[PDB]
């Protein structure tokens, strides 16, 4: 029983669509538990300036009652059947999902439907959840990671809806009326912009019929492209003890095949923090150099994907005296992969990526989410055997050519926060995006 | 075996023994030797430190020890070998892996 | 292979809590577990 | 496909489900947790947890890192108070490469003087990071308060020992605890016969007191505006039927959240506390269960001034459960939570491996999920009331961290 | 780390020439130092070439 | 909140090619670099002479 | 010390007219100069090493 | 603290000339560096004085 073989006999994902246009997607295995949820093409990118953070405001109100189950009735019923109810909101994706016993899937699908469609949005509940968000916004100010990434987007996609934070400015949170919320909902929460995903012990046929029963009432706004700008945002705050730097070039966005090769390249460079076992002997040259010279406390490469665009780069957290050196080694890695990546290290990157996405999809929740979001972004679930084919296609030549497209001689977006006196000048950073040899 | 006559002769001709040095004190410090030295236990290191200090002090005076005090050929332990051998063996593994 | 839920720095000021909704989940319910790795960031559990 | 099981004449357990997935997890579980330190070698197991990927006999420090990373793999070491768990993941074709590394790491580590000494500062880094969580302060103190010896040991090396864990101590700890009689080799996506044969040929290694509950209190005064606090009494040993009763009682009282940003309408403790005090807070039932002993109680997170009110309110809630105020719909809901919680915990192939190995050490063999659910149902309402009664009349252990000006003592409660 | 900050000769060049922290706002009147240097080097070369014939 | 920070309008300073916020800068990237590097290249040819 | 003495020979020979026996001595000294540096002294080093079990 | 380690000019002199850590045992063959320096300075002075008349 080989690896190549193993991929061929992984459970297929089923695909059906309702009259209104709601897609129903399912992966089945004999499992006692399941995860089911609703994914929606809705988020901060779809929000204007006047209604920014509405989708986030809604998320707070989603589990706070329905017309059919007022107040804590929705809450009580989830709790008493041992179910676990959860939500998240990205710049492009709002998602509500429930982890339940397999036998309880009918009620699970019913409750999701009740949340989405028949959401109470009570006057007092709005005014309560108003102060809650304001305090979350304050908590978020203390998370330098969150702050620097919000800054990266804000400068990278400046003057567009992608520059906008998911939570919205405090001004909007304090003023958004119930009229705004309900208008936002009926505009964006529509069957063709929605997917019902489920994974665990279930017959696909049953899910589709449960979708009919509760999601039939679901009704049936194009995204403009987003201009990337080579820019810098530098929030200098010497009072904080470590510096956060986030740097990225414009990525290709969800659809593009180059994303696979870019993931391979990002795997080569990889990630590190101070608790990692490897140290000097780590395979990534960036990591081994960073570890031995104590340049940073942590770093990761990322590749964030949006619709027609994205953010491809790295974030690091380091000592106030190490920012210049971190940048130099990081940008040095980008250049080395562009110009001169080797076969064996690309093989390593491939192997990392193969392992990454095979073991991430463990248990029903990550698999349910993969179904939900893949249907939104790609229009289908891409099977593991297809991912493997795209990965095997990547060699040293590919990594070079792909990396040179996005990294080499291109203007990045830089965000820095904290004691950033050392953080290199933009011109020096930009000059660090080429070599005088290749 | 048969060249052991010449090895014993050369040893005394070379004459580091006259300063109370062992052979491994006279090894020129490259990157491997540095690491090998760095890995020595407290006792073996402090002996090395003193033997050299003594030799340097003798060299400073342009004098040698009494003949009784000279390092006997037979008593010259190869103290640095196990550390140095492994330091080298390790680097050659990393150099291999890099290809 | 996959990076952890949280990147860990020493000497870095910690994230604040100002409400009930963010503070729930935190009260420990089971004994500590400790993992260290080669690839994944060290983290402790309830 | 279902699980296979073997216990060799030398004591060692092999358990493996061949499920033909593309990924393969292998775990070597060892009875070598913090509990098996004594007062002379405290924090040794902490260093030992950091110490995989140091040079072994069959592989260098360099080769362990490079070779594993080469195939995109992972090697993790996980410690509880009672066990240590060495886990390897990879794509199925490279299992015997990772296995070779795992065997080297566990059966023949060299613990070289210069490598072991170079690793010493990592104890401070790892500890410092972990102790950023205030739960880590309190739970580590709670145990130290509650016990005289084994389970009192912290998972993290005490400050005074950092820089002072010797190579001898590491060798001794491995030689004395990493033995066939104390080991279970668990696996997924690999055949049982080949695991057995590896365990016979490379894991046949020859062999090498009871936890006294005390009841004490430890108080970290540190001036946070929030006070973390835990109050427990001696519970019941894992494997005993009484333990199941405590697990149900935990879920009656409330054992953490089910809805995002939710107000926990079914949690008995949360509502009991929320009745009196409305400012930011969190409360949960705490249930640890071990081979020798157990701790059951609750953990509060409250404002400094309100700590007295929150703890007393929570304690009062357990008292009324002990007095008999407890209906079937509560005990049914609690069971549904625990039943769901267990099956959800073995939902991932990571957590499943952990439960297979975990059971294999503390008990003889594998109990299937269906049998576990039946045993949860076997807990009667009366058993839950007894668990609560035991807690109320039991000798107490407490731990707190924060500005404790209004945090009561045990004897103030 | 780079070989601009490391190498004993490049170190002096890197600190006094490249990574030198300079005020953002210095005017044209700050150019005259550099120009004095150019003048001096210009005189030395032209001068040396003249001295081959004088 | 830090969400109150939004980047100032740089329209005055931008090149015409990157003014349109609903279009991708990547079309014009090939061109914009070409112009600026031509200036540098021309300069070097002149200095060489 | 042979290399030094050879250099002293080359200095003497350098001062002489181009005739017998100064041509042949000069040739032989020049051979020995490069021979000492490129072959003999390197060989001698390695012989010394193998005499010390190195 | 002293004004040998402090003053920017004296600092270079103090480190490369006075407090320089030197091996205890260096022989007469280590004098030739200093002597080369003296030679060079000697040539420059005598030379300059000759150039006033040549
Ligand atoms: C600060 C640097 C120097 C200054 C300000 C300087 C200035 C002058 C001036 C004003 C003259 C007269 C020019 C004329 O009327 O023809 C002159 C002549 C001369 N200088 Fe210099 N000089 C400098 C450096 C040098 C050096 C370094 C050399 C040779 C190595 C040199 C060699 C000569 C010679 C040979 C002449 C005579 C040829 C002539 O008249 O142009 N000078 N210098
Ligand atoms: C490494 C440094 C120097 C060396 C090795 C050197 C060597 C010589 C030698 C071998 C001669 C011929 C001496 C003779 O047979 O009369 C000479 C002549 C001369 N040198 Fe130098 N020299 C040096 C530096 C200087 C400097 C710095 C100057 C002027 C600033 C200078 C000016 C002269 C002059 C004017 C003569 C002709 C007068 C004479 O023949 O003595 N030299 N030099
Ligand atoms: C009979 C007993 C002989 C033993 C004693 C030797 C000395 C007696 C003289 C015999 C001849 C010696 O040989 C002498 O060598 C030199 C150098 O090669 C010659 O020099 C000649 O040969 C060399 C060969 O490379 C040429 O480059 C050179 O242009 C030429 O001048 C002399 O012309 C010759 O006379
Ligand atoms: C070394 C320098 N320092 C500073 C400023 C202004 C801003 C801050 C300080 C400068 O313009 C500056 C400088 C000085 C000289 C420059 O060209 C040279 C010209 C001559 C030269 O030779 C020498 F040594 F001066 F004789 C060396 C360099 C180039 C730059
Ligand atoms: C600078 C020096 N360093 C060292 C040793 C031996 C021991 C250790 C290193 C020295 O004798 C030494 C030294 C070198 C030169 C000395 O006299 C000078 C002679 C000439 C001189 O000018 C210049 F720059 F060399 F051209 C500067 C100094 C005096 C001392
Ligand atoms: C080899 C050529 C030497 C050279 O010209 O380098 C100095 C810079 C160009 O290099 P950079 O600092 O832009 O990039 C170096 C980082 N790769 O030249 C300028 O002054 C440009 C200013 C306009």
């Amino acid at each position: 029983a080989t690896y190549a073989q193993a991929l061929q006999s992984v459970p297929e994902t089923q695909v059906s669509q309702l009259d209104n246009g709601l897609r129903v997607a399912s992966e089945q295995s004999s499992q006692p538990t399941c995860t089911v949820g609703v994914w929606i093409d809705a988020g901060s990118r779809y929000e204007s300036e006047k209604n920014n953070g509405a989708g986030y405001f809604v998320e707070h109100l989603a589990f706070k009652g329905t017309k059919n189950r007022p107040g804590n009735a929705l809450e009580k019923e989830v709790e008493s059947m041992g179910a676990h109810l959860n939500a998240y909101s990205t710049r492009e994706h709002t998602a509500y999902y429930i982890k339940a016993l397999s036998k309880d899937l009918p009620k699970a699908v019913e409750l999701l439907a009740d949340i989405v469609q028949n959401c109470s949005l009570e006057d007092s509940q709005i005014e309560k959840e108003r102060d809650v968000i304001l305090q979350e916004l304050q908590e978020n100010d203390t998370s330098m990671r969150d702050v620097v990434f919000n800054y990266l987007h804000a400068t990278a996609f400046q003057g567009t809806p992608l520059a906008q934070s998911v939570e919205g400015p405090s001004e909007n949170v304090r003023k958004l009326s119930r009229a705004d919320l309900t208008e936002y909902l009926s505009r964006h929460y529509k069957a063709p912009r929605m997917v019902l995903a489920a994974a665990g012990g279930l017959e696909h046929r049953q899910l589709l019929d449960l979708a009919q029963k509760h999601f039939s009432g679901l009704s049936g706004p194009t995204l403009s492209p987003c201009r990337f700008t080579g820019s810098q945002i530098c929030h200098r705050e010497d009072g904080l003890p470590l510096a956060h730097v986030a740097i990225a070039v414009e990525g290709p966005g969800w659809a593009h095949p180059d994303n696979v090769a870019l993931q391979v390249a990002n795997a080569i460079i990889g990630h590190y923090d101070c608790t990692y076992g490897g140290g000097a002997h780590l395979s990534s040259p960036l990591a081994s150099i960073a570890a031995t010279n104590k340049l940073c406390q942590s770093f990761q490469t990322f590749n964030i994907c949006y619709a027609d665009t994205g953010l491809l780069g790295a974030h690091f957290v380091c000592d106030h005296m190490s920012i210049d050196d971190m940048m130099f080694v990081l940008q040095g890695q980008w250049m080395r992969l562009c110009t001169s990546a080797t076969e064996s290290e690309v093989l390593r990157g491939k192997n990392l990526l193969r392992n990454a996405l095979v073991s991430h999809l463990d248990g029903t929740t990550p698999v349910c989410e993969d179904i939900g979001r893949s249907l939104l972004t790609y229009g289908r679930r891409i099977p593991l055997a297809e991912w493997e084919s795209r990965i095997a296609e990547v060699d040293a030549r590919v990594v070079r050519e792909v990396c040179s497209k996005y990294f080499y001689d291109q203007c990045p977006a830089v965000a820095g926060f904290g004691p950033i006196e050392q953080l290199p000048d933009y011109n020096r950073i930009r000059s660090g995006m080429f070599w005088l040899r290749f | 075996r048969w060249l052991e006559g010449i090895r014993k002769w050369y040893y005394n001709a070379a004459g580091f023994n006259k300063l109370g040095l062992m052979r491994d004190d006279t090894i020129h410090e490259n990157d491997d030797v540095k690491e090998a030295i760095r890995r020595l236990p407290e006792n073996l290191y402090n002996d090395r430190v003193f033997r050299i200090k003594r030799a340097l002090d003798l060299s400073m005076r342009q004098q040698i020890l009494p003949k009784e005090q000279w390092t006997k050929y037979e008593e010259d332990k190869s103290y640095l070998e196990p550390y140095l051998k492994e330091v080298i063996r390790e680097r050659k593994e990393r150099e291999e892996w890099a290809k | 292979a996959v990076p952890a839920t949280s990147e860990s720095p020493v000497l870095d000021l910690k994230r604040s809590v100002l409400c009930r909704e963010s503070l729930r989940g935190q009260a420990a319910g089971r004994p500590l577990v400790a993992s260290v790795s080669l690839n994944v960031p060290a983290s402790v559990r309830y | 496909q279902d699980l296979e099981f073997t216990r060799l004449p030398n004591g060692l357990v092999i358990a493996s489900l061949e499920n033909y997935a593309p990924a393969s997890r292998i775990g070597l579980f060892i009875k070598a947790g913090s509990r098996y330190e004594n007062s002379n070698n405290l924090g040794t197991s902490h260093l030992l947890r950091l110490a995989s990927s140091l040079t072994t006999k069959g592989a260098s420090s360099f080769k362990i890192t490079r070779g594993i990373e080469a195939v995109g793999g992972k090697l993790s070491v996980t410690s509880t108070r009672e066990n240590m768990a060495y886990t390897v993941e990879c794509l199925r074709d490279d299992v015997d490469i990772l296995m070779e590394f795992l065997l080297n790491v566990t059966t023949a580590p060299e613990f070289r003087r210069w490598e072991v000494a170079a690793l010493q500062p990592q104890l401070r880094i790892d500890k410092a990071v972990a102790l950023q969580n205030p739960q880590a302060h309190v739970i580590e103190n709670l145990h130290a308060a509650a016990y005289r010896n084994a389970l009192a040991n912290s998972l993290y090396c005490p400050d005074y020992r950092i820089g002072k864990v010797t190579p001898v101590e590491l060798h001794d700890y491995v030689q004395n605890h990493f033995t066939s009689a104390r080991m279970a080799l668990i696996g997924l996506g690999v055949s049982h016969p080949v695991l057995k044969q590896v365990a016979e040929q490379f894991l046949n290694i020859r062999g090498g007191a009871k936890a006294k509950y005390h009841g004490g209190e430890i108080r970290e005064q540190n001036g946070d505006s929030l006070v973390h606090a835990a109050l427990v009494a001696e519970s019941a040993a894992i494997g005993s039927a009484e333990a199941n009763a405590f697990s149900v009682l935990q879920h009656v009282l409330g054992a953490g959240p089910h809805v995002k940003r939710g107000s926990n309408a079914t949690s008995s403790l949360y509502q009991a506390v929320a009745k009196g005090v409305h400012q930011p807070f969190d409360v949960s039932a705490f249930n640890a269960s071990y081979s020798d002993s157990g701790l059951f109680g609750f953990y509060t997170i409250s404002q400094a001034a309100s700590a007295g009110d929150v703890i007393k309110a929570a304690y009062n809630q357990v008292k009324t459960i002990a007095q008999g105020n407890l209906s079937n719909p509560d005990v049914q809901a609690a069971k549904n939570k625990l039943k769901a919680g267990y099956l959800m915990s073995v939902e991932s192939s990571e957590g499943f491996l952990d439960e297979v190995g975990s059971q294999a050490l503390a008990a003889g063999s594998y109990t299937p999920p269906s049998t576990v659910l039946q045993q949860i149902d076997a807990v009667a309402d009366a058993d839950v009331i007894n668990a609560a009664k035991k807690f109320v009349s039991g000798r107490k252990s407490m731990a707190a961290s924060g500005n404790l000006g209004h945090t009561p003592f045990i004897d103030e409660l | 780390t780079n070989i601009r900050k490391s190498h004993p000769l490049m170190k002096i060049v890197n600190n006094a020439f490249i990574d030198l922290p300079a005020p953002s706002n210095i005017s044209s009147w700050w150019n005259f130092g550099s120009l004095l240097g150019i003048c001096l080097i210009l005189q030395i070369l032209t001068g040396l070439f003249l001295a081959m014939h004088y | 909140s830090h969400t109150d920070i939004k980047v100032p309008d740089f329209s005055d300073y931008r090149r015409p090619e990157v003014l349109d916020s609903t279009k991708s800068s990547k079309e014009s990237s090939e061109a914009r670099k070409g112009f600026s590097y031509l200036v540098t290249a021309t300069t070097t040819v002149g200095v060489a002479y | 010390w042979a290399l030094v003495a050879d250099l002293l020979t080359l200095t003497w020979i350098g001062g002489q007219p181009v005739e017998h026996p100064y041509i042949t001595i000069g040739q032989l000294a020049s051979v020995l100069y490069f021979l000492l540096i490129l072959v003999l002294m390197p060989t001698a080093g390695t012989i010394e090493n193998k005499l010390l079990k190195w």
